[PDB]
């Protein structure tokens, strides 16, 4: 599921994350199925970087 | 006061355990963001607080915007009480936190404890400047570190910030004294504060 | 009227259909359900966008499995991404049944219609879908009164329609009632059908590895060796063949167990094998060095 | 070490809610290097052993306490007359120096 995301790359110390929305979603989805863990973020590329 | 949605920001430098505040100036900075948060909602309960720190050698999200100090609280006791306060990433972080809301009709304000002297460069500090005033943030600072021995290098920049707005900048100054720090914040203008039109 | 009416064409795009498949097949024989997000433009165009399930508080379409505060939550977690948007209906899954809504099921699009003019129930069939491609059909209430009158034939004009009767006489007595069925097509993006099209990454990787070569001499030896015990059988076979008609000859002499079948496919497998084998490995030597 | 022991129950809810293992592990090592400055090899062995589990069960030591672990082995091995020993705790302690 998607997290709003916002990068500033001016300074790679300076990030936005939605701290508050993670928890609440992990809740929801786990009375759907119970399989379902937080096992990682995805990243949309266009390629890797160091930060 | 107004629907106003703020970042607490709390420095973990290593000025942040002077003993100028008992019984530490750490265990003083728990008992001021329990009161900060609280004086606030009882002005106008459509407040909200998210919570980032400035220090601990990295700056971390906590805490969205919430009504609940629980998570706030949860966030606080969270810390390495070891850090440098980086004063450029506190408020650019913080702009971004405020983009994004539960309500975006909400007065924007950063409030931010300063505990130490910066060692930011000058010209970092000039680009914030203009990108307060681009994005209509208005920032008081409680300053009763950066009095201790530096002289205000952001003192310019809060006073550009300010313009004909029902919020009002401010730089607001403590005397470092033993009154503890919810007292001084409280006794300073903060919610006591006029606005500027 | 407010406008002639007709049943939508539903556009749902690759995201929503394999996504309500994955939840209501998990949900088996449960009935599983949730809401869509969508737009509704032109007459009968509806672009369903995505779907997002609603945690089940009861056994699921029931208006205790639809929570007031997990539908306001839901929304207000959608606009800091932007995926907020209207609902243009709602899911469900019967794996029981095909596509036709029971009772109960009624009675859950009877509230939805409050909520939404337009608003479609969705039957997903998990398993027991009757052709190659996915059976889901929509489905939209409007009132006795209309229907009655003889204003269904007016609302199904201007359009392909779907006629389907999979529980036969059971469908065609619930589709009058509800309303109608209108064609469903699905909506690709060039950029989604690509990345499903590739499915290996260490595809290049693999195609110039091979095997030990010990258990390839196996193989081709197991393959001539068989084949010498069904070329056996295989003479036998063509003793015969002396019986009119082609399905007299299968019944009465068992000419389906065919020598004849397992050979040409035995031949051909290990044939097929040895063309690769010589092709990669001469490739590998060649190329390499 | 007996205070340290103590301590931590106090210690935690001032911080916040921090570590305070970090002073135990340094003395450990201060008492095996005090045997080892007495030329006694096998009370510091079962102290080496010890503390080297407790490094790797956290998912990272500090380079402070890191160099005075590394620092108790160089003193051990050199006794010993293990060149071979000898060697890759020097090239570390010169890593997290």
């Amino acid at each position: 599921f998607a997290l709003p995301f916002e990068e500033d790359e001016k300074n790679s110390d300076v990030w936005f994350l939605d701290h508050n929305y993670i928890e609440n979603m992990n809740e929801m989805c786990k009375k759907i199925n119970a399989k379902e863990k937080l096992i990682g973020w995805y990243h949309s590329g266009p390629k890797l970087r160091a930060s | 006061m107004v629907l106003e949605a703020t970042v607490l920001v709390i420095d973990n430098s290593e000025y942040s355990r002077n003993g100028d505040f008992p019984r530490t100036r750490f265990e003083a900075q728990i008992d001021s963001v329990e009161f900060i948060f609280q004086a606030k909602r009882n002005s106008n309960p459509e407040n909200t607080v998210g919570l980032i720190s400035g220090a601990g050698a990295n700056p971390r999200v906590l805490s969205t915007f919430t009504a609940e100090f629980g998570k706030i609280l949860a966030g606080l006791h969270d810390t390495q009480i070891e850090g440098k306060l980086h004063m450029a990433t506190a408020l650019q972080i913080a702009q971004l936190t405020l983009k994004h809301r539960q309500n975006k009709v909400q007065h924007q304000r950063i409030v931010a404890f300063v505990c130490s002297p910066i060692s930011d460069s000058r010209d970092e500090l000039i680009r914030l400047a203009k990108t307060l005033k681009k994005n209509n943030v208005a920032v008081d600072i409680i300053n009763f570190g950066e009095i201790e021995q530096n002289t205000e290098l952001l003192d310019e920049f809060i006073a550009a910030v300010n313009n004909p707005q029902e919020e009002t900048s401010h730089l607001l100054t403590v005397t470092p004294g033993p009154r503890l720090l919810y007292e001084n914040i409280a006794s300073s203008p903060i919610i006591l504060e006029e606005g500027s039109s | 009227t407010g406008r002639d009416d007709t049943k939508e064409t539903v556009y749902i795009s690759s995201i929503a259909l394999l996504k309500m498949l994955k939840h209501g097949r998990a949900g088996v024989p449960m009935e599983v359900m949730g809401l869509m997000l969508g737009e509704f433009v032109d007459d009968y165009t509806v672009n369903v966008v995505d779907v997002f399930a609603m945690p089940q508080s009861g056994t699921g379409v029931s208006v205790e499995a639809v929570d007031d505060v997990f539908q306001a939550k839901m929304m207000d977690m959608l606009k800091q991404t932007g995926r907020d948007q209207m609902v243009v209906g709602w899911y469900h899954s019967h794996p029981g049944f095909g596509c036709w809504l029971s009772s109960v099921d009624v009675n859950t699009q009877k509230s939805f219609e409050q909520l939404n003019s337009r608003a479609v129930a969705v039957v997903v069939d998990p398993i027991q879908s009757v052709k190659g491609k996915v059976v889901i059909d929509a489905f939209r209430l409007i009132d006795t009164g209309a229907l009655i009158n003889n204003l269904e034939p007016r609302q199904t004009t201007s359009n392909t329609g779907l006629l389907n009767k999979a529980n036969i006489q059971a469908l065609i007595h619930g589709l009058n009632r509800h309303y109608y069925s209108l064609n469903i097509d699905y909506h690709k993006t060039a950029k989604e059908t690509k990345m499903l099209m590739n499915l290996h990454k260490e595809q290049w990787q693999s195609g110039l590895k091979m095997y030990d070569y010990e258990e390839k001499e196996e193989s081709n030896l197991a393959a001539t060796k068989s084949m010498v015990k069904i070329a056996e059988q295989y003479s036998k076979r063509i003793e015969e063949e002396k019986e009119l008609t082609e399905e007299e000859l299968k019944t009465r002499y068992v000419g389906r167990q065919d020598p004849k079948k397992h050979l040409s496919e035995t031949a051909d497998e290990t044939l097929e094998n040895n063309i690769v084998s010589v092709l990669t490995a001469g490739v590998n030597s060649v190329a390499i060095k | 070490k007996a205070q340290f022991q103590e301590l931590d129950s106090k210690k935690q809810r001032n911080n916040g809610s921090k570590d305070h293992g970090d002073g135990i592990l340094l003395i450990d090592s201060e008492i095996a290097r005090t045997y080892l400055l007495k030329n006694d090899l096998v009370k510091a062995r079962d102290l080496l052993d010890d503390l080297e589990k407790t490094l790797d069960k956290k998912d990272s030591i500090p380079l402070r306490i890191t160099n005075s672990f590394y620092s108790t082995n160089s003193q051990y091995f050199k006794f010993k007359n293990d060149f071979n020993s000898f060697y890759y705790t020097s090239l570390l302690y010169l890593s997290t120096l």
